């Protein structure tokens, strides 16, 4: 969208002319915003859009945005390197990956496990799986190795694949920026 | 060079069915003395052990100890393509990732050859603590499969009370509660009818029926199952595969506070 | 207290199976005369009546007439656990809400005990008017059981047109029309192959098939249906339960004016 | 008007199931010679030809030639209602608007009549060429069906290889590769349990397994199946319909893509 590109940068370059705004923002926030202008012109769109979107660990295979490129993966690599788009990387959080996984995929994961009633409603299987976390007595059959949850997240990431998310820091600081701009 | 010629292919055919749904991947530990399978299920609650000896094999040759990672589902698909009277000629080449299954038609007119790919899993050397069992039960395989299938409808948990007058299986559910008990066979000399119980101290434990149904898929392997159990030890279900080996299962009793929470 | 001992456990299993798909809950009226049941169907279309006389049971006793509302679905699942030759021992005590079913193996090696939870149902009694019918036909169960299944693939409306020399189970549908016409048989040594028909007036009717398919699920009970109709009177299908009782099936004929629209 | 009496109703029954899942509509060209059916398949890949000689029928008469467009799925449904030992009496009048089926019973006690709706179709006739083939194989029908289902789990392309001592059924899928060879034996007195190949020149082709599974649906028609293929010639699968007639099954081989480059 041109409007997404047209506005955001305009919002910043009008909030720029206010000495109070810099008086209320520290040097670190200023440096992040300087990095943000420093970002490539065509690389602006991926942070511009997903910011104006739902916050969740979501896979790139779902993304379809092509007005930049169909293989704009290197732009995401740049964003990850600069520190906006956290990739798969630190994904060890059972709840998050279970939300990431799809319902048929959840059914399949239930099938390869031996849960009870492996056919229900989306979240019900999720807390049924989290019930398996109450453990570390049976995985101690032989070696201790309590990473039952590690096994589940490994097989889920294999089932799911890649995904990304925005770091809280930037999101928060530009939320502050646009809310000061609004003042309503 | 691994080369095994097994006359009774049905014996190998049955084994895969018992393992097909309970385990997906496992290490096929092989030695010069026979085959040895040992792994865990996905839910990491039950232990399966197989002790196929080398004597039963018609032709056995194991130059070096090997371990091949094989997809159990994949093996079942290939195995179901061989008849219940063929002569299996499982034969493996040194570090070739090729399991040369050869099915020998007893009619001696059909030649069947397949090759399957070998995965690379990891070994965990599961320690098996040998430890005696207070209550020992042997009783014909079908009724055990019958009993564990019947109590599936009524409930999900079973209380097994090894009573000296006879083992009693009880389950409780929202449909009600029901207890099934047997009586020790005294005069019937048929080995496929005895319900002999060995008593050392009375015991009562609890197990999830979803796994007991899984275990008994290997009823065609043998006529009699042997159950050994005691205080605070996992359940062991034992099958005797003729005279070439035994197939034992391990089931940890459900923790008494699991239903409390 | 109420105690009933039936040697032929297969009777209860077959009886319970027949009423599974048509009735969800029923109130079992029991007296010194014997077991009786009368419960109009869930769809509020067909009526089912079932009676068991006391002398048929090997041992019967009932101090006071009772009426238990039994979830009919759950009873069959418990009954499905019983074998084909056990000695069922229905028993209820005083004013409890628990049915104590007992299954005993013929060899006295396996004692099965189950318990139910009764539920309170309103006792709705519907009058049954006794009167004479136009066509009464005694015909083997298997033949009719085939007939209803066969005509289902064509349409959903049979037209029985009883006549002086046989039966004419016609039907129709978008695919076409099928007119099955059996021929009257009289000179048969066995009574399980006679289709003797008694008529006073000719009768042409129409009925819903999806019930009729449910309606014949009691086929294993007997081999001789006593189906009978009269003018503007609900269809009567009756099976003679050995020397135990009768299981009669009532269905009101469909209105032709509905087919016009 | 056309009238045909067939003693063996099961033969006509077995024909339909083979054709029902492959072809939706067909034109039954009827002449004094007998019954003919040629119909190019749904996916515009395979060809099916059927011929029934008039002499085999117990009674047959057709004054003027006729071809009816008849739904395969619908007419197949009706015959499922007929018993395996009935005496079918296919009949259709000169004013071609409906089809009459006169299913009977061996005891001559139950008769069933059905009416089928005809359809008007474009008669597209294709002239097949009559020519000799390079490698021709006759071999038991049951074994061929078993081979097709077995290799279906491996890949979607069987490579035929007429060789010195039989055929070289070869599956090649991602899960593995499967090679099956049948030894040419002719000393067996039972021609049904024998495989005979006549060799003129070696030729190797490939066909998709999806059609081969369907092609086997006519297994109960006969015990022996004849296969003929040559270079750049569609595969020929023929079933001998007792002494009634024959059924031939055509499939053109795939064009071998330049996967080597």
């Amino acid at each position: 969208h041109p409007y997404y590109l047209r506005s955001f940068l305009v919002v910043l370059k009008t909030v720029l002319e206010n000495e109070d705004d810099m008086l209320l923002f520290d040097e670190q926030e200023k440096g992040i915003v300087t990095k943000f202008y420093q970002l490539s012109a065509t690389g602006q769109k991926l942070y511009v859009r997903l910011f104006q979107r739902k916050l969740s660990w979501i896979k790139m295979t779902k993304l379809e945005y092509e007005e930049i490129a169909l293989d704009l993966t290197p732009v995401i690599e740049e964003l990850t390197n600069a520190g906006f788009l956290q990739t798969e990387s630190e994904l060890q959080e059972l709840s998050e990956v279970l939300e990431l996984l799809s319902a048929p995929e959840l059914k399949s994961l239930a099938k390869t496990f031996h849960l009870v009633n492996p056919n229900g409603q989306k979240q019900q299987l999720v807390d049924a799986f989290l019930k398996l976390a109450k453990q570390h007595s049976v995985c101690t059959w032989g070696k201790n190795k309590p990473g039952i949850g590690a096994v589940i997240l490994k097989r889920a990431k294999a089932l799911a694949g890649q995904s990304v998310r925005i770091c809280k820091g930037p999101r928060a600081v530009f939320s502050r920026i646009l809310l000061l701009f609004s003042l309503t | 060079m691994f080369e095994a010629r097994l006359v009774q292919g049905s014996i190998l055919k049955k084994v895969l069915e018992a393992l097909k749904d309970l385990i997906n991947e496992a290490c096929w530990d092989i030695s010069s003395s026979g085959v040895n399978l040992q792994s865990m299920d996905s839910s990491h609650v039950s232990l399966v052990q197989l002790t196929l000896r080398s004597e039963g094999f018609d032709t056995y040759r194991c130059d070096r100890n090997l371990a091949m990672g094989v997809n159990l589902t994949s093996m079942s698909k290939i195995l179901k393509c061989a008849g219940n009277e063929d002569i299996i000629t499982l034969r493996a080449e040194d570090n070739a990732d090729t399991l040369a299954l050869v099915f020998e038609a007893p009619n001696q007119e059909k030649v069947s050859d397949y090759e399957m790919k070998l995965m690379d899993l990891d070994v965990e050397q599961l320690g098996i603590p040998e430890q005696e069992y207070s209550c020992v039960v042997k009783m014909p395989s079908g009724e055990f499969a019958r009993i564990c299938r019947d109590l599936s409808h009524i409930g999900d948990a079973v209380v097994i009370s090894c009573a000296k007058d006879g083992v009693k299986f009880s389950a409780s559910g929202e449909l009600g509660n029901g207890n099934i008990k047997l009586s020790q066979t005294s005069n019937v000399d048929k080995e496929e009818e005895a319900v002999t119980i060995e008593m050392n101290e009375p015991v009562q434990l609890t197990f999830a029926l979803r796994y007991l149904n899984f275990f008994t898929k290997a009823t065609p392997l043998s006529s009699t199952v042997t159950l050994s159990m005691s205080a605070d030890v996992p359940l062991v279900v034992e099958y005797k595969i003729a005279d070439m080996g035994h197939l034992k299962y391990y089931l940890a009793p459900k923790i008494e506070d699991e239903e409390g929470s």
